[PDB]
């Protein structure tokens, strides 16, 4: 979707080893805040509605 | 607004090479510092990234084992050592610096990009 009529489901109660993105090379602006890219891994919260 | 490339590429043989930017410009242990490269043809892609402070690093999956961001928080400069030089990274590259943990597209700062080529 766009930016006038985004979407937010819920993202929490499901597997989400976010590994799976950090061998993806090819990315242009990963970016994190509040948290870095490595520690949202060992700790990361619920209501993270994407 | 100081980011310089300086050093280059120019090798007659095989060995460990240097490159020595500078960030001048702004603060250096806030701005998440980063280096892309761009090969001749090949568009701008990913080499290294550091994070605020340094305290986080990380390579592509073919950099990793060969390459050394270094940074410098004290003394305005910054280097990235490439060893086991490689047909493979043949490009211009640049310092850089950005708000986030580096990686992106558009900086904060860019640089002016140098040569570096490994030929044998
Ligand atoms: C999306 O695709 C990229 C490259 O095709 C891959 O690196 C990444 O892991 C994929 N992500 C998911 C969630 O499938």
């Amino acid at each position: 979707a766009s930016v006038y009529a985004w979407n937010r489901k819920r993202i929490s109660n499901c597997v989400a080893d976010y590994s799976v993105l950090y061998n993806s090379a090819s990315f242009s602006t990963f970016k994190c805040y509040g948290v870095s890219p490595t520690k949202l891994n060992d700790l990361c919260f619920t209501n993270v509605y994407a | 607004v100081q980011l310089v490339e300086s050093g280059g590429g120019l090798v007659q043989a095989g060995g460990s090479l240097r490159l020595s930017c500078a960030a001048s410009g702004l603060t250096f242990s806030k701005y998440a510092m980063g280096w892309f490269r761009q090969a001749p043809g090949k568009e701008r892609k990913f080499v290294a990234t550091i994070s605020w402070s340094g305290d986080s690093a990380f390579y592509a999956d073919s950099v990793k084992g060969r390459f050394t961001i270094s940074r410098d928080n004290a003394r305005n400069t910054v280097y990235l050592q490439m060893n086991s030089l490689k047909p493979e990274d043949t490009a211009v590259y640049y310092c850089a610096a950005d708000r986030g943990m580096g990686y992106g597209d558009f900086m904060d700062y860019w640089g002016q990009g140098t040569s570096v080529t490994a030929s044998s």
